[PDB]
C-alpha cells in the first residue's frame, strides 16, 4: 500500500570528448517510467511505461523543458564544483542527484527526499523537515548559500508536498494493473553436494514484484544470518526480480533447514525445505 | 511530473 | 577519486530450456564511475544487438545496468558475460552457470 516516485539526475563530464552529458530517469516504485538523455538524436522526455504514454503534449513539453535547461544548468554546476575543489580540467566528474516522496497507503505525503552526490560522495541534502540543508564539506556550503539565496528548499517542499504526492497518486490510479499489483515469488529449494560430509542448499526466489523481499535460512528454527550467501536481488528483464539464499550444511542434517519467504504478493509467509 | 530546474550549485 | 568495481550477475530470465526461446541477462551493478563496457559472448564471440536499461543508481550512489538479449539456449553452446572498467586490469569474463 506504502510507495513512492523517485527521479535520479546523473551528469557527468567528459573533457575532450564533448559537453557533459545529462540523464533523467523517473520511478514509481521499482518501475521506470520517463527518460531523458541529453546525448540523444532529438533530446525529450520519453515514455518507458505504457501508463504514462497517455499523458499529454503539454506534459511531455514542459518536462523536455525542464530537463533541456537542466542540461545547461548541471554543466554549469559541474564547472563550479571543480572549482570548489580546486580540480584540473583533465579529469571526468559526476554529480548525482535523487529526490522524490514517499506516500503511505492513503497517499498521504510520509516523507521528501533531496540528495546530491559528486563523485560519489554525499554532498549535500535536504534535511528532513524540507526546509534545512546539511552541506558535506566547505565546497557544499558555497552551494548551501546559494540555494538559500534561491529559496531552493522552499521551492523542493512545495513540489514535495504538492505535485509530487499529487501526479504519484495519478500515475498509481493509471497503471493500478501493475503499480498496485504485487507478484508472488515462485520458490523452489535446491541441493548441489560439495563433498562426502557438506552440501549446498540454495533456497530460490522468481518472477516477484515489487523487489522487497526477505529470504532467510533457520537452522532449528533459528536465524543463519552469519552464514547465509545473500545474492543481490537482480531484474529479469519483465519487470519481475530474482534472489537466492544458500547455506552450506552437513549431509544428513539437511532437514534441520528451513528458508523462509516473505513478500508483499505472498498471502502467508512461506516455509521450505528440501525435497529429495 | 519533473520538479522545476533548481538553481545551479 | 573514490571508485567501485561491478558485481556481475549472468542467468536467464526464465528457467532454461534447450530449444525453448528465452532472454540471457547480465546485471552489472555496485560500481563507480559509470563508463562500462559490458558484451554477451555466445562461444567465446560477440553478440550483435544486445540491448541495455537506462543508466540509473543505488542508495549508495553506486551504478546500474542490465545487459540481455533474446536467445534459445543448446546444451552445446556456452554464453558469458565480459565486462570492463577503470576498475579492471583486464576485462573480467562471467560464465552463465545454468544451474547455478
Amino acid at each position: 500500500g506504502s510507495h513512492s516516485m523517485r527521479y535520479f539526475y546523473t551528469a557527468m563530464s567528459r573533457p575532450g570528448r564533448g559537453e557533459p552529458r545529462f540523464i533523467a530517469v523517473g520511478y514509481v516504485d521499482d518501475t521506470q517510467f520517463v527518460r531523458f538523455d541529453s546525448d540523444a538524436a532529438s533530446p525529450r522526455m520519453a515514455p518507458r511505461a505504457p501508463w504514462i504514454e497517455q499523458e499529454g503534449p503539454e506534459y511531455w513539453d514542459r518536462n523536455t523543458q525542464i530537463s533541456k535547461t537542466n542540461t545547461q544548468t548541471y554543466r554549469e554546476s559541474l564547472r563550479n564544483l571543480r572549482g570548489y575543489y580546486n580540480q584540473s580540467e583533465a579529469g571526468s566528474h559526476i554529480i548525482q542527484r535523487m529526490y522524490g516522496c514517499d506516500v503511505g497507503p492513503d497517499g498521504r505525503l510520509l516523507r521528501g527526499y533531496d540528495q546530491s552526490a559528486y563523485d560519489g560522495k554525499d554532498y549535500i541534502a535536504l534535511n528532513e523537515d524540507l526546509s534545512s540543508w546539511t552541506a558535506a564539506d566547505t565546497a557544499a556550503q558555497i552551494t548551501q548559500r546559494k540555494w538559500e539565496a534561491a529559496r531552493e528548499a522552499e521551492q523542493l517542499r512545495a513540489y514535495l508536498e504538492g505535485l509530487c504526492v499529487e501526479w504519484l497518486r495519478r500515475y498509481l490510479e493509471n497503471g493500478k494493473e501493475t503499480l498496485q499489483r504485487a507478484d508472488p515469488p515462485k520458490t523452489h529449494v535446491t541441493h548441489h553436494p560439495i563433498s562426502d560430509h557438506e552440501a549446498t542448499l540454495r533456497c530460490w526466489a522468481l518472477g516477484f514484484y515489487p523487489a522487497e523481499i526477505t529470504l532467510t535460512w533457520q537452522r532449528d528454527g533459528e536465524d543463519q544470518t552469519q552464514d547465509t550467501e545473500l545474492v543481490e536481488t537482480r531484474p529479469a528483464g519483465d519487470r519481475t526480480f530474482q534472489k537466492w539464499a544458500a547455506v552450506v550444511v552437513p549431509s544428513g542434517e539437511e532437514q534441520r533447514y528451513t528458508c523462509h519467504v516473505q513478500h508483499e504478493g505472498l498471502p502467508k509467509p512461506l516455509t521450505l525445505r528440501w525435497e529429495p | 511530473h519533473l520538479a522545476s530546474s533548481g538553481h545551479s550549485y | 577519486m573514490i571508485q567501485r568495481t561491478p558485481k556481475i550477475q549472468v542467468y536467464s530470465r526464465h528457467p532454461a530450456e534447450n530449444g525453448k526461446s528465452n532472454f540471457l541477462n547480465c546485471y552489472v551493478s555496485g560500481f563507480h564511475p559509470s563508463d562500462i563496457e559490458v558484451d554477451l559472448l555466445k562461444n567465446g564471440e560477440r553478440i550483435e544487438k544486445v540491448e541495455h536499461s537506462d543508466l540509473s543508481f543505488s542508495k549508495d550512489w553506486s551504478f546500474y545496468l542490465l545487459y540481455y538479449t533474446e536467445f534459445t539456449p543448446t546444451e552445446k553452446d556456452e554464453y558469458a558475460c565480459r565486462v570492463n572498467h577503470v576498475t579492471l586490469s583486464q576485462p573480467k569474463i562471467v560464465k552463465w552457470d545454468r544451474d547455478m
